[PDB]
């Protein structure tokens, strides 16, 4: 039970970290559809 | 009013035909001629 | 980005087919007349910009 719950509290420390992300995500396809309309070359090593 | 005209066309649809065929003369040659013209605005997509 | 794209169509003489397709742009009529005829659709996309 011990792998057990340091896998529940390890997830429950990620349950706040989620919201964040979340909000990471919206931001970051702002800014990605920004520079995209600010049309900047994008590098090869860029992760899309 | 007479709208038929077309049909009553001495030489058939030829006489037309050629008329609008004109246009994808000029209207191509245009494109062509600002092609690689425009291809120059990717100088900017390069950054140095 | 698309372009290039074309769009035919047959409608029988005064089916509002120009009516239609000036509609399709926002124009309230173009010009109902003889043999082919060419219009415009002017796509905007807000995600590309």
């Amino acid at each position: 039970t011990s792998d057990a719950v340091t896998f529940i509290t390890y997830v429950q420390s990620l349950k706040r970290k989620i919201k964040q992300f979340e909000k990471q995500v919206e931001l970051y396809r702002n800014g990605q559809r920004l520079l995209e309309k600010q049309r900047f070359q994008f590098p090869p090593s860029w992760l899309y | 009013f007479y709208r038929n005209a077309l049909t009553r066309m001495p030489d058939g649809p030829v006489a037309l035909e050629e008329s609008y065929s004109a246009v994808m003369g000029i209207v191509s040659e245009v494109e062509q001629y600002v092609k690689v013209w425009l291809q120059y605005q990717c100088l900017w997509d390069m950054q140095a | 980005l698309p372009s290039g794209k074309n769009i035919l169509v047959f409608g029988e003489d005064g089916s509002g087919k120009t009516t239609l397709m000036t509609k399709l742009q926002g124009a309230e009529h173009g010009k109902k007349g003889r043999g082919l005829e060419y219009l415009y659709l002017s796509v905007h996309d807000e995600d590309r910009d």
